[PDB]
């Protein structure tokens, strides 16, 4: 029950949970481009010149 | 609030074309054909009936 002292420890192993692999996909997923505005189909002159 | 009796620019009676425009849009016309088929040919007359927020069906809910 004396509990004598011991020598100096050489190395200290650190145990830790691993990096989060297979979380990010190898291609990227962007928000798609909002489309450029279209001229709508079915546009015709509705105004006739009077008389 | 309610549809004006006359168009502002030229004085055409457009004030009788609100119920018979809701009736054409409820019967599946496009707004580019529910204004020509009411006889609104100038774009000041079409403007009054295309861009109109009839804000009295929302204001009569608060009624005694
Ligand atoms: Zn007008």
């Amino acid at each position: 029950g004396g509990l004598t002292c011991a020598s100096a420890p050489q190395g200290t192993l650190r145990i830790l949970e691993g990096p989060q692999q297979s979380l990010s996909g190898s291609p990227l997923q962007p928000i798609p481009a909002s489309p450029p505005p279209q001229i709508p189909p079915g546009l015709r002159p509705r105004f006739c010149a009077f008389g | 609030m309610i549809i004006p009796v006359r168009c502002f620019t030229c004085g055409k009676i457009v004030g009788n074309k609100w119920e018979a425009y809701l009736g054409l849009l409820q019967a599946e016309y496009t707004e580019g054909d529910a204004l020509d088929a009411l006889g609104l040919k100038r774009y000041c007359c079409r403007r009054m009936l295309l861009a109109h927020v009839d804000l009295i069906e929302k204001l009569l809910n608060y009624a005694p």
